[PDB]
């Protein structure tokens, strides 16, 4: 139920 | 009796040694050795998800070798929460005790770590508001089966595209930046609000982008904390068991706890509110996990019928002077009676 409850959903990046 | 139906292993040697693992784990690399074992990354057929598979150096040489190979399998046994390392798997080659010589632990694989994130982009105030939630969920966790990470800092949290954070690599043993001062200089015994001082350097550090205390030596680092949370209390002194700590202490120049508004300023005052409650020189009087996650920084996220929990960890054994072969039994047993996670 925490990712319904974050602000934005886009990915985060891992590696640059 | 009962005993899981032993996979078929197969051997290969990466770098230094021969790992035996089960078909199951395929394309194992080299990820890098620590003082106490090896590290591979794998592809688990079973679940579909990399991992990371420990091979440990000769965990069987010594006594003190032996039982923190006990204590590490016995954490990571107990430990069953989405924000906290879980032991997947743990394995043997050997069909008894007489061959049973070496252990492999499966845990999550370090996708990346807290620092990979903030080197590749910027974090808003919502991820720093769940990445901290998240820390202190796992935290309190922790804390409710009395035991203390010892070593929070960014390079020990994992964190995948979703900004879901694991607490990795738990302190086994019986850069400073992120250690509490009582227990960088030997002040007094481990509380396990250490942890929470830690949380608050880590917070810091993502909402300004510059680390909070990174001093060069034990001296620089504890007078550029003494400078923000001011000079020990008659009341703190009282607690420090060493004469020379105390002695010490009592030759600095006294100095005031800062005003942190003016050290964060434009910051979120709700995240500065929290590190203020963080960052206290005195530990008992640091805020709990359980008490931070109530903070009003984390209302968006906060829910008390799913912050669980941990059920009694008995670490009685911690006290038992047994021979080699006597903890390296106990750990085979432990290996035995694993029940690996549902799904």
């Amino acid at each position: 139920r925490l990712q319904e409850r974050r602000g934005s959903n886009v990915a985060l990046m891992l590696d640059c | 009796h009962m005993s899981q139906e032993r996979p078929t292993f197969y051997r290969q040697e990466l770098n230094k040694t021969i790992w035996e693992v089960p078909e199951r784990y395929q394309n194992l690399s080299p990820v890098g050795s620590g003082a106490y074992g090896s590290v591979c990354a794998a592809f688990d057929t079973k679940t579909g998800h990399r991992v990371a598979v420990k091979k440990l150096s000769r965990p069987f040489q010594s006594i003190i070798h032996a039982k923190r190979t006990y204590r590490e399998l016995r954490l990571l046994k107990h430990m069953k929460h989405e924000n906290v390392i879980g032991l997947l798997d743990v394995f043997t080659p050997a069909r008894s005790l007489e061959e049973f010589n070496d252990v492999y632990l499966v845990t999550h694989l370090m996708g990346a770590d807290l620092n990979n994130i903030v080197k590749c982009q910027k974090l808003t105030d919502d991820h720093v508001q769940f990445l901290i939630y998240q820390i202190l969920r796992g935290l309190k966790y922790i804390h409710s089966a009395d035991i203390i990470h010892r070593d929070l800092k960014p390079s020990n949290l994992a964190v995948n595209e979703d900004c879901e954070l694991k607490i990795l690599d738990f302190g086994l043993a019986r850069t400073r930046w992120y250690r509490a001062p009582e227990i960088m200089l030997n002040w007094m015994h481990y509380n396990q609000t250490v942890d929470i001082w830690s949380v608050g350097c880590i917070m810091a550090e993502l909402l300004t982008g510059r680390t909070l205390f990174p001093g060069t030596d034990h001296i620089d680092q504890l007078k550029l904390i003494l400078r923000l949370v001011g000079t020990p209390g008659a009341e703190l002194l009282k607690k420090i068991s060493s004469e020379s700590a105390r002695n010490y202490i009592q030759s600095l120049a006294q100095m005031p706890k800062m005003n942190f508004a003016n050290v964060f300023i434009g910051a979120n005052p709700l995240a500065v509110d929290l590190l203020e409650k963080m960052l206290v020189l005195d530990s008992d009087k640091r805020i709990t996990a359980a008490q931070a996650l109530a903070h009003a920084y984390f209302a968006q996220y906060h829910d008390p019928d799913d912050e669980p929990v941990a059920d009694p960890y008995d670490q009685s054994f911690e006290s038992r002077d047994l021979l080699i072969d006597e903890w390296k039994s106990l750990t085979y047993d432990e290996v035995i009676s694993f029940v690996p996670p549902p799904l």
